[PDB]
């Protein structure tokens, strides 16, 4: 396997870890759900729903690398699972895999029977995607996933204003969708509008209190605005909820900038408790 | 400065 399964996974022993993973997702316990889904992928690697759920969870748990590995299994097993193509496009965009991101969006659109009929990293592939999505928008004008998909595409080319407009329309249409609010927030954040981003993230966290990616993104935006007390608080939540070293290193920089050398030294132990108390 | 994630 290309997937680095956690050793000593207690769900390996369980009757029905798939059910348990789904229930963990409903509860929003992402780390636990991922482990449960991992157990299913180990025991039954042909189970496409298992890889998809794993991939989906890992990306929300701020692990795009692990997400991609899992989603590619899902994509092999069911090339018409559009949730898999959608998530691959998102994680590849985050990872700046331009070609792979455009391949996923295109597959996302064309895998739907409904739809089946400059940018330096991948110029023509980009134009094609843009054209296909706009043509689809002509066939189905108020489709929130089409607007969201144009948001992903426009993030890829750093056209954060067009991305934000499309994604704002998507959340107007689906205001209880946690992923859409996070996507809008990330867009706004990357487009140097972190205050607005934080409002979107707050909506996302209210829907899914276990959305570790949103928590991380909030640490990022607060750090960008140099509100380090607020960044530190969100980052502690993120680290605690995630379970990593990259986040601890980011946390270390916050503690340094705020002139807390006593706390910086404590980050190597990687115990979140003194920091949970502190913040 | 820091990148945000979709």
């Amino acid at each position: 396997t290309d997937y680095p399964f956690e050793a000593n996974n207690p769900y390996m022993y369980h009757e029905n870890p798939m059910e348990e993973g789904l229930s963990m997702l409903k509860l929003a316990n992402l780390a636990e759900a991922a482990l449960a889904f991992e157990a299913v992928c180990q025991a039954a690697p042909e189970r496409e729903e298992a890889w998809r759920s794993l991939g989906l969870t890992q990306a929300e748990n701020e692990k795009d690398g692990l997400a991609i590995i899992a989603l590619n299994h899902a994509r092999m097993l069911d090339p018409k699972d559009i949730a898999v193509h959608a998530a691959l496009a998102v994680s590849h965009t985050n990872e700046h895999n331009a070609n792979a991101a455009l391949a996923s969006l295109r597959a996302w659109l064309l895998s739907q029977p409904q739809y089946e009929q400059f940018f330096f990293a991948a110029p023509n592939e980009y134009r094609e995607c843009r054209t296909l999505l706009h043509a689809a928008l002509e066939m189905n004008p108020n489709d929130a996933q089409l607007h969201a998909s144009l948001g992903v595409l426009y993030n890829l080319s750093n056209n954060y204003d067009s991305a934000a407009a499309n994604l704002r329309r998507a959340v107007e249409l689906r205001p209880d969708d946690a992923q859409l609010w996070n996507k809008l927030g990330a867009t706004l954040a990357n487009g140097n509008r972190p205050q607005e981003a934080l409002d979107a993230y707050n909506r996302a966290l209210d829907i899914n209190p276990g959305y570790v990616r949103v928590m991380y993104n909030m640490a990022v935006s607060y750090s960008n605005m140099s509100q380090y007390d607020l960044a530190a608080k969100q980052l502690v939540r993120a680290i605690y909820m995630q379970v990593t070293r990259s986040m601890w290193d980011f946390f270390r920089m916050l503690l340094n900038v705020m002139n807390r050398p006593d706390l910086v030294e404590l980050t190597y132990a990687q115990n979140v408790e003194p920091f949970a108390k502190e913040f | 400065n820091r990148a945000s994630k979709l």
